[PDB]
RNA sequence: UAAAUUAUGGUCAAUUGUUAGUAUUCAUAUUAAUUUUUUUAAAUGUUUUAUCAUUUUAUAAAGGUUUAUUUUUGAAAGAUUUUUUGUAUAAAAUUUUAGGAAUAGUUAAUAAUAAUUUAUAAUUUUGAUUAGAUUGUUUUGUUAAUGCUAUUAGAUGGGUGUGGAAAAAUAAAAAAAA
């Protein structure tokens, strides 16, 4: 059985996002660069008009 | 649906409820060896195939599967698997490139337990510091000549007692005694 | 640009600071041969592989990425086409115009450029051989030509090179030149094999600036 | 044990499985682990003065 | 020692029997050995193994066309130069000469 | 067809160039692996870089470490020289002699005015510093260059008692340019490097010499091993060529 | 009253090595000596390999003294290839014990973890030089290496024609050849690594998939 | 080195052969399969266009690969009046044969070098290279269970090199500019 009966209650006692872990993910310096460049441009604008 | 019976089947086109769609691969297939050499002459110096030979890899019985929890990635955060390695410089007989010895790890899952096994790479040590039995860390980074992905981080331990053996204009370390086997029987008396 | 001139003013003030200590080298790091990718990729000096989100102290370029364009007759299967070639040198800040030819005559690696006496001009006009960049304001934006000798002359036939599609190729000139390292008649995996562009690329007028339509 | 693998035996099977064990992988002590016996007595007769450049 | 001490598995008894053979079955396999052995020496067999060669590879010397005891069967294809030196060693292994060690001999050995 | 169709070492991207440009409009050609010729190969060395002001006026005086009567230093360099001038004979004016081999520990401009205050204060501070650091044991190998190929010297490796040289001067360093503001031509939060000067190109010299040394000279001596040398004195020096035929030495201090 | 510290005990293993072995040499054959010569010269082994990174020069002078350089020598290629011959003084807990800061100024020995730039950078940019002494190989490699734009510059200036023949030869071979394009096929740095599955047939220039670690 | 309770919580591990003195997973069992059955596939002509041309339409032929296969936006998506950027080709792990020996357009530095640049080079017994078999790292069957036992298929070099990308010479079942 699959349903809801088979699950405890405690999954409903839950606040939001609560169940995330502080994630350390470390990169190439290169990538760095790379990503805050690509941030960058994609705060200046997304798209021609369509922004 | 897998977990029906022979005879309880009806339908093959559909999962009436829920459940893994599951197409039966037919394991038992009485798969056989054609044998087409004698076993005298067999066309291979040092190999003989027999049998059946099992294939895959990761298929193969028993399972050896990639380790990360080793040393290396207790020590590291690497970005990608393989971006850093600890190990020792084995020779220098090329400039500005250093040869290191590194151990990683393998699992077995049938019998619970691991191996260290060993790999040497190329690393680009400009300006050429690392002498011979040097602990050193090692990344990953831009392609550099065919076999070099590799450059030198830093010097760990350095080797004192073979920069000092150099000064002296000795070679950093005796060279090894004898090669590698044979199958022969070499006699060469005096 | 506004950045030629902010940067320039830039330093401008940096050097007339009465009281600055200097920079420490372990706070203003090189840059890395050691990246990411497989391409080497070769930036501005006042820029780095990796993120550095300080701005570093303005400093004067010492070697100063000279560009010069040539012309060069490409061969193309339908025939001649006149481009453009770059030949990109570093030439010490406080060099000579004749030390610049010198260093483009060494930088070019290809056969068809060098060949004559050439003269380094910009915007038509010719540089005196004897005076400074420092004088000509040259910097790496400025757009500077060089004019071989018979290049007045290739608005004639002669001069120009002769296409084999419409010109005949003789045993005198079959093993002299370029005609002659291009091997005209065709070999089984075809000898050299040109770039080639077709005659109805651009349509019945060539092409240009200008639209002629 | 699916019998086409290795030998027409079954032993032949976990005879070639103890090369592949986790415990008996061959390292700088174990060395030659599949054929010691062609190697052996290899250099008994091969006279080799060791290196001293050291006094 | 290079020879085989037995043929065929000469201890197989239940687990626990307190002896490496039991009477009967070293008997059989003695048997097998006997006809083995009996078999190298009435066919004179001789091997040989050479110095900077592959040992395992042992070239049989008793099938030479020199050495060889048929009439019939074509021998083996050796080196001339090694084949005549083999020749050489075989011959003059048969006697003794004083001051060298005493080893056995035998009428199959020639 | 002896090696991989298109060189590791060959492929590059331009990025000081505007993008598209490559692609359409034309090709740039350049030969690209001599600016990437590395600090290494090239014998360049990073010396602590002056301020513009600073950089403006000459130095005057200069901490030393003088060099000892016998040393193997002064032998190899006379034997570097032989060598050199037997090669080329247009190194003649460039080479120092023997006679002048220093260590230069750091360098300084005195004004005139100032003088006695400054060399009394300074030669205390010195005398302070000094005071507790027995002698070194410095090692000789490699050559170097300075100010774009002008001045060539050789490399004081950082394998022996060099390390107690480094806090030594990094104290004088934040005493003579920290505490009584003197010009040192660097940050006194900054450390200089030790050298021994081997052959230089002045001012005036420069136009009959060249801009910078040619590499061919000393390529061979490059990494050649001038050996070890043991230093008790440390001086403070004003540059003067004609006084005593060695630099006119205004303050001393024995390591001890 | 040391007894159990490394050059101590290297020290008395070397005497007793010594004993043995003019002991075998009188009376040719006992075994069990030749066993117990062996086993000492193992324990020796061990008990020098652990005094060069306790202190090095007594053992040097052990070695000098007593002539025992011929049990350090490594055993044989393979292992030593692998690095298992360096790998005895990590097991011993001796690979991290230098106390650089008498030697070595520590300052360009590591890498930059920020800027990813490796120690012969930061060490560039300290304008220091590690650099280990080198044989006449090296040197005469890199003073060969250092000259060629002198040579270029000289030989371009001076010799115009012979330099636009080899120039002549170089353009044209771009047009022929194997690939006139760099794509993933072309720019593979190990090409018959990577397409094993041409080699017998196809590609007939490679006899084998793999020239070196990968 | 002390117990515990505010009491079944956090959602099911559960094993079925009638043998023949005894020792050893081995004939005859169940489940899963092949033996075994025509209730799911399918036919040729792709299509516009400015006319002998030029725009649109990119991975099912075979060969047998075990240190092996890796990549962009310049096409389309895509929106403004014109110059628009940077990031990519690299690697790390996992790799089969009962009885085992050497491999090779070859390593690393230089560089848009060198069919004769420089060097004490590179791969291998921690199992190489040839050679056999074999389509590689979410798919199955059995089982209470660490196991044992399956998993197809699809990337096969270059030679006027077009194209954003070679994936480019029957074999759809992808609506392809009203
Ligand atoms: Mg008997
Ligand atoms: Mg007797
Ligand atoms: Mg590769
Ligand atoms: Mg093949
Ligand atoms: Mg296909
Ligand atoms: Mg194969
Ligand atoms: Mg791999
Ligand atoms: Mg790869
Ligand atoms: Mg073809």
């Amino acid at each position: 059985f699959r349903g809801a009966d088979t699950y405890s209650v405690k999954y409903c006692e839950q606040g939001r996002y609560e169940y995330q872990r502080y994630l350390m993910i470390n990169r190439f310096p290169s990538e760095y660069k790379k990503h805050f460049l690509s941030f960058l441009s994609n705060i200046r604008m997304s798209s021609g008009s369509a922004t | 649906p897998w977990w029906n019976f022979q005879t309880e089947h009806r339908q093959r086109c559909v999962l009436m409820y829920g459940g893994a769609r599951t197409k039966n691969t037919h394991n038992a297939n009485h798969r056989v060896f054609i044998k087409k050499y004698k076993r005298n002459a067999f066309p291979n110096r040092t190999r003989h195939h027999w049998a059946v030979s099992m294939t895959g890899v990761l298929s193969q019985r028993p399972r050896r599967m990639p380790w990360p929890y080793d040393l290396t990635s207790l020590i590291f955060n690497q970005p990608r698997q393989g971006s850093d390695k600890i190990g020792y410089v084995v020779g220098t007989s090329m400039l500005k490139t250093a040869v290191v010895a590194t151990n990683h790890m393998v699992y077995y899952p049938k019998f619970n337990q691991r191996v260290s096994r060993t790999k040497r790479f190329f690393a680009h040590d400009e300006d050429l510091a690392c002498v011979e039995g040097d602990l050193v860390h090692i990344k990953q980074c831009r392609k550099i000549s065919k076999y070099k992905h590799y450059y030198v981080f830093s010097i760990l331990e350095p080797n004192v007692e073979g920069r000092e053996r150099l000064k002296l204009g000795l070679k950093a370390v005796p060279p090894p005694l004898f090669g590698y086997p044979v199958s022969r029987r070499i006699v060469k008396l005096n | 640009g506004h950045y030629q001139q902010e940067a320039f003013e830039a330093r401008k003030r940096f050097e007339e600071s009465t009281t600055y200590p200097g920079p420490i080298r372990a706070a203003t790091p090189g840059d890395t041969r050691f990246y990411s990718g497989s391409l080497e990729s070769i930036l501005h000096d006042t820029d780095r592989h990796y993120w550095r989100a300080v701005t570093d102290d303005p400093r004067v370029q010492h070697l100063i990425p000279l560009r010069i364009r040539f012309k060069i007759f490409t061969w193309v299967t339908s025939g001649w086409e006149q481009r453009m070639q770059v030949v990109q040198i570093m030439a010490p800040k406080d060099s000579t115009i004749a030390q610049v030819k010198d260093l483009v005559i060494v930088e070019n690696q290809s056969p068809y450029l060098c060949v004559s006496s050439f003269h380094l001009a910009i915007d038509g006009k010719e540089l005196d051989p004897q005076k400074t960049l420092g004088e000509y304001g040259i910097t790496e934006q400025s757009q500077i030509d060089a004019i071989e000798q018979n290049d007045h002359l290739l608005h004639r036939d002669d001069e120009r090179p002769r296409d084999w599609t419409v010109d005949e190729i003789t045993a005198e000139d079959v093993k002299r030149s370029p005609y002659k390292e291009m091997e005209m008649q065709p070999l089984q995996n075809l000898a050299p094999r040109y770039e080639a562009r077709p005659k109805g690329y651009f349509g019945r007028t060539y092409y240009s600036g200008m639209k002629q339509s | 044990i699916a019998h086409w693998y290795c030998g027409h035996k079954f032993r032949h099977r976990f005879m070639r499985d103890k090369r592949f064990h986790p415990s008996l992988q061959a390292s700088h002590d174990a060395r030659n682990r599949f054929s010691k016996r062609r190697h052996f007595k290899t250099n008994r007769w091969n006279y080799q003065q060791a290196y001293r450049d050291m006094p | 020692r290079w020879a085989a001490k037995f043929y065929g598995q000469v201890t197989f008894g239940p687990r626990n029997y307190p002896y490496p053979s039991s009477r009967w079955l070293a008997r059989r396999f003695q048997m097998k050995k006997h006809r083995i052995i009996k078999r190298f020496r009435f066919r004179r067999y001789k091997l040989a193994a050479v110095a900077n060669l592959p040992f395992a590879k042992m070239i049989r010397v008793g099938m030479l066309p020199e050495l060889k005891s048929s009439k019939t069967k074509r021998g083996d294809v050796v080196d001339p130069t090694l084949s005549g030196q083999l020749v050489s060693a075989v011959k003059n292994t048969g006697e003794k000469r004083k001051g060298q060690r005493t080893r056995p001999k035998s009428k199959y050995q020639v | 067809e002896r090696g991989l169709y298109f060189p590791i070492n060959h492929r590059i991207v331009d990025h000081r160039i505007a993008p598209g440009v490559t692609v359409e409009e034309t090709d740039v050609q350049s030969r690209y692996r001599r600016e990437l010729r590395t600090n290494f190969a090239t014998g360049e060395t990073r010396q602590t870089i002056a301020p513009p002001w600073s950089a403006r006026e000459r130095p005057t005086h200069f901490f030393s470490l003088r060099l000892p009567s016998r040393n193997s230093v002064t032998l190899r360099v006379k034997e570097m020289h032989n060598h050199l001038l037997f090669s080329h004979q247009q190194c003649a004016p460039m080479l120092v002699s023997p006679t002048k081999l220093h260590i230069t520990l750091g360098v300084m401009t005195i004004p005139e005015n100032s003088r006695e205050e400054l060399v009394k204060n300074i030669q205390q501070s010195m005398s302070e510093t000094f005071a507790c650091v027995q002698p070194l044991q410095l090692r000789f190998r490699g050559l170097g260059t300075f100010d774009f190929g002008r001045v060539l010297f050789i490399r004081v490796v950082p394998e022996a008692d060099f390390g107690r040289l480094e806090r030594a001067v990094c104290d004088i360093r934040r005493r003579v340019g920290g505490v009584l503001g003197v010009d040192l031509k660097g940050n006194p939060h900054d450390s200089y490097v030790p050298h021994v000067t081997v052959a230089k190109i002045r001012p005036n010299q420069r136009q009959q010499l060249g801009d910078t040394i040619p590499q061919s000279l000393w390529a061979d001596y490059q990494h050649h091993d001038f050996g070890d040398v043991t230093l008790s004195t440390v001086d403070l020096c004003r540059m003067k060529g004609s006084p005593d035929g060695y630099y006119h030495t205004e303050g001393a201090v024995h390591l001890s | 009253f040391d007894t159990t510290s490394p050059a101590v005990l290297a020290v008395k293993r070397a005497l007793k090595c010594r004993v043995l072995r003019n002991h075998l040499l009188t009376n040719p054959h006992n075994n069990i000596i030749k066993t117990v010569l062996a086993n000492t010269e193992r324990k020796l082994n061990h008990a020098l390999r652990r005094l060069r990174k306790v202190d090095f020069k007594k053992y040097w002078e052990i070695i000098r003294d007593h002539d025992v350089q011929d049990i350090l020598q490594p055993p044989n290629l393979v292992t030593y290839r692998q690095g298992s011959y360096w790998k005895y003084d990590w097991n011993a807990g001796l690979a991290i014990s230098t106390n650089l800061a008498d030697v070595m100024d520590p300052r360009g020995l590591n890498g930059c973890v920020e800027t990813g730039r490796s120690r012969s950078e930061v060490a560039r940019d300290l304008g220091l030089s590690y650099t280990r002494p080198l044989h006449e190989n090296e040197k005469k490699q890199l003073s060969h290496q250092a000259v060629y734009y002198e040579r270029l510059a000289k030989f371009k200036m001076e010799q115009p024609e012979a330099a636009r023949a080899m120039e002549r030869e170089r353009f044209v071979r771009k047009f022929s050849g194997m690939f006139v394009k760099m794509d993933i096929r072309s720019g593979a740095p190990d090409f018959p690594s990577t397409y094993r599955r041409l080699l017998g047939t196809k590609v007939v220039r490679w006899a084998s998939k793999r020239h070196g670690p990968n």
